[PDB]
RNA sequence: UUGACAUUGUGAAGAGACAUAGUUUCUUUACUUAUUCAAUGAAGCGGAGCUGGAAUUCAUUUUCCACGUUCUAGCAUUCAAGGUCCCAUUCGGGGCUGAUCCGGGUUGAAGACAUUGUCAGGUGG
RNA sequence: GAUGGGGAAGCUCCGUUUCAAAGGCCUGACAGGCCACCAUCGAAAGGGAAUCCGGUUAAGAUUCCGGAACCUGG
């Protein structure tokens, strides 16, 4: 972990997510020491001091370098935005999203994966979602989730065919290999 | 070391009387008296139309063309100690004086570097400091 | 004096009122520091007749401990918490 | 030899501010001129003032800091404590 | 005028920096503020037995303020008084060879708690005062069903620094009054005849009513929201 | 791994046993003060109020919604300018608004179960 | 690896900014106002302010002597 930029999370849930959206920039996409995708360093304006908060999302598969994010819950539907799961209809593709509003995200984080909303409780409002795995679980809708699948699917396809490309991997996560 | 020097002069207060305010001066003394000050003003009158002249082709330019030692004080200024030629003579009960020894005395102490030139200034808040009721008079029903 | 008035209606430690205090007070121990100190007890003939005296130089801390035996669990800790504290 | 963190000696070593020297004092600015006036020591102008007060030339007091080293040893202050507790 | 326009911003949701707000209600304060807030509001919200709030509920301004202004009359005396009577009486002992009574009696309140509830089953007492805010209350709810039970006028004022001030102690707790010069005496009666006036009635009711049932402000208007939509 | 004690609160009904009336057996929900979980430089929680709008009115609003930002790799900070009223002129000091009013619950989840302290079954290198 | 704090019968332990009143200013008439961290230790081979030559001794020199430059802070 000498080189992990930062942790792939989200904003945290002020009142501008929570009444409204906010603008929040790109400013470049960097590989990650030791993980399956890629990260995005991404820049807002804090709303309460005069400064320029960065912040350390995952990199969705579409976004570019150079982009705008309108993103809270006002936020139009688009790639790489974020919306709590209440506004969007069933369907609508998303990842990094979180079990419980503010954890910052725990579910569909990993490379090429992303989850499916498939129906929603609007009344005693939840939101009904499939897991990568498949499995069904329906959960508030203020929580959040970022649109589009992970970047970086089909990582998996390519075989390595020899042994110091395997230590060269495991070599950065954790030593869990050689194994017996 | 420090402390036994004498301090700074900021802008020059004279303790000698320039001794044409002097209970029938000579006339000279009286004469230039006068005529100093009456330079000095009429430089501040100047360019106070100056100003007037200034303002008065701005409020014409507004409509005519188109369009589509610290603390920010010095001493305190002195002020005018004259009798006029009328109201002077002999008889002594006659003598009314003029210039008031605070200001005056007060310019001598900004003067000699002792104290820093200051306004007394009154009373001041930035925030509301809100008012509300308490819990005994709220609850009292 | 009180002293009597006291100590038999603290003998009645399952009154509603001496649990609702107890429910009050243990409260406020729980936020407060383990090791603590209140300038004036809580059972004050209680202390009178320990060898208290309120004057200059006697002094009242507070204290709290865990419930349980010693875990190494069966072994019971012959130290009384009383002594602990 | 640990360089020497430019603003801390000279002017910046000498000369300071009321505030300052009411944050060392602790007391008020109006014992502070009772003191002031009594023990008399009065306000300075020194050569370069950016180079004072850090960068900058706002308009402001200087006291000859060893002079505060003065003041601090001194009955009065004690007096007009007092006086405090006093009231 | 002209030169000076009119800016304004707009703060909006995002499009601005935020000015300063208040936020009293919004801070971390210490932990021993966010004790003794908390405090009062449980000891509000819980539902208290009636032997307190027999407390609680307590005299008038100018009740209180009669009765203060009498008290003031009797005090006892501090001790520079009591040393000018000694300096006193020690000549007067030398000279004249009373028995120490030379000097006067006196007329004081009788202050200490162990002395008011020692004068109580001997009635020497014609009206006591007794504070309400006490936390070691275990020292004072038994006070007022004790002067019930010995038939004395029992009443409860509001603070006990207020107490104090008429001993020459910080705190008190209690005063008492046994013992009153002429002149005083159909104050100290009709004094009586107003606090019975104000308890002997209202001990129905503070006995029979479970003091602190009230909500905070966010449940009350839920359940204000829930009755109307009902 | 299951059951018991206490922690352990307040509620409304039903069935009841007792002196119209308080004392406790259960079935139901319904709640917050305890406790538990998490986060935040503990910043916008809850309520009311304006403005406008659907709203169909069975009189008057029963109501319900919105209540400053979207093509674009920028910038916003010195109690904020402006308006308004005092001051004592002056170099500018102060109030209200601009920026709605009230509570205090920092914000949610959970809540008499959890849990923690202590006991008793099945299994069991 | 301290302190806060919490456990531990206890020697001492978990933890390293977190259930903390942690610290200093800036004008300006004792009152107003702004800021937000958290210790500290750990590299003579990592980062890093700046120097060369000649001569010299029994023995050392980017160290002394002779000459000539540079860095930092005043």
């Amino acid at each position: 972990t000498r080189l992990r930029q930062g942790a792939a999370k989200l904003r945290t849930l002020d009142y501008a997510e929570r009444h409204g959206y906010i603008r929040g920039i790109v400013k470049q996409i960097v590989h990650d020491s030791g993980r399956g995708a890629p990260l995005a360093k991404v820049v807002f304006r804090d709303p309460y001091k005069y400064r320029l908060r960065e912040e350390i999302f995952i990199a969705n598969e579409g976004v570019h370098t150079g982009q705008f994010i309108y993103a809270g819950k006002k936020a139009s539907l688009n790639v790489g935005n974020v919306l709590p799961l209440g506004s969007v209809p069933e369907g609508t593709i998303v990842s990094n999203v979180e079990e419980k509003p503010g954890d910052r995200g725990a579910l569909a984080r990993a490379s090429g994966n992303y989850v499916i909303i498939i129906g929603h409780n609007p009344d005693e409002n939840k939101t009904r979602v499939r897991l990568p795995s498949g499995a069904k679980k329906v959960i508030s809708s203020d929580a959040r989730g970022v649109i589009g699948v992970i970047a970086g699917g089909g990582r998996v396809d390519k075989p390595l065919l020899k042994a110091g490309r395997a230590f060269h991997k495991y070599r950065l996560k954790r030593n869990s290999w050689p194994k017996t | 070391s420090t402390l036994d020097i004498e301090p700074i002069a900021v802008k020059e207060f004279t303790e000698i009387p320039h001794a044409g305010k002097s209970y029938n001066p000579n006339n000279k003394a009286w004469s230039e008296l006068i005529n100093k000050e009456y330079k000095e003003e009429k430089a501040r009158e100047d360019e106070r139309i100056a100003l007037e002249k200034y303002k008065e082709r701005i409020r014409h330019l507004m409509e005519t063309l188109d369009d589509n030692l610290g603390t920010k004080y010095s001493v305190i200024d002195e002020r005018l100690e004259i009798k006029f030629s009328d109201e002077l003579s002999d008889s002594l009960r006659k003598l009314k004086p003029e210039g008031n020894l605070l200001y005056d005395t007060v310019r001598k102490l900004q003067s000699s570097g002792k104290v820093e030139t200051r306004v007394p200034v009154r009373k001041g808040r930035k925030y509301k400091q809100k008012i509300t009721e308490k819990w005994t008079h709220k609850d009292f029903k | 004096g009180a002293y009597k008035y006291l100590e038999e209606l603290q003998r009645k430690k399952q009154s509603d009122v001496l649990r609702f205090l107890q429910r009050v007070r243990v409260w406020e121990y729980r936020q407060k520091n383990v090791i603590h100190r209140a300038a004036r007890p809580t059972r004050p003939d209680k202390a009178r007749r320990l060898g208290y005296k309120a004057k200059q130089g006697f002094v009242i801390y507070r204290v709290r401990v865990r419930r349980g035996n010693r875990k190494r669990n069966e072994l019971k800790y012959q130290r009384s918490l009383r002594a602990t504290a | 030899m640990r360089i020497k963190k430019k603003n801390t000696r000279g002017n910046a070593r000498n000369f300071i501010t009321r505030s300052q020297a009411v944050r060392k004092l602790q007391v008020s600015l109006a014992d502070f001129r009772r003191l002031c006036i009594f023990k008399g020591i009065y306000p300075r102008e020194p050569r370069n003032k950016k180079k004072a007060n850090k960068g900058s030339t706002a308009p402001t007091t200087f006291y000859y800091a060893k002079d505060i080293q003065y003041l601090m040893h001194e009955p009065v202050l004690a007096k007009f404590r007092e006086h405090k507790t006093f009231a | 005028n002209p030169l000076t326009h009119s800016t304004p911003k707009n703060f909006g949701i995002g499009q601005a920096v935020q000015p300063k707000r208040n936020l009293s209600r919004y801070v971390k304060w210490p932990e021993y503020v966010r004790v003794q807030r908390q405090k009062k509001i449980l000891s509000i919200r819980l539902k208290v037995p009636p032997t307190i709030a027999q407390f609680q509920y307590t005299l008038d301004r100018n009740t209180a303020a009669e009765t203060f202004k009498l008290f003031n009359k009797y005090r006892p005396e501090t001790a520079a008084e009591k040393k000018e009577r000694l300096t006193k009486e020690a000549a007067a002992v030398a000279e004249g060879k009373s028995k120490q009574d030379a000097s006067p009696k006196p007329y004081a309140v009788k202050y200490g708690l162990n002395h008011v509830v020692a004068l109580i089953e001997n009635k020497k007492a014609k009206l006591v005062l007794i504070a309400n805010d006490v936390d070691p209350i275990e020292l004072v709810v038994f006070l007022p069903a004790l002067c019930k039970k010995m038939g004395v006028p029992y009443a409860i004022v509001k603070g006990k620094a207020r107490l104090g001030t008429l001993v020459n102690q910080k705190t008190s707790a209690v005063a008492a009054l046994t013992e009153v010069r002429a002149e005083d005496e159909a104050a100290l009666a009709k004094l009586v005849s107003t606090i019975d006036a104000n308890f002997a009635d209202k001990y129905d009711e503070v006995k029979k009513h479970w003091g602190g049932g009230i909500l905070g402000n966010k449940a009350q208007a839920k359940m204000d929201k829930r009755a109307k939509n009902s």
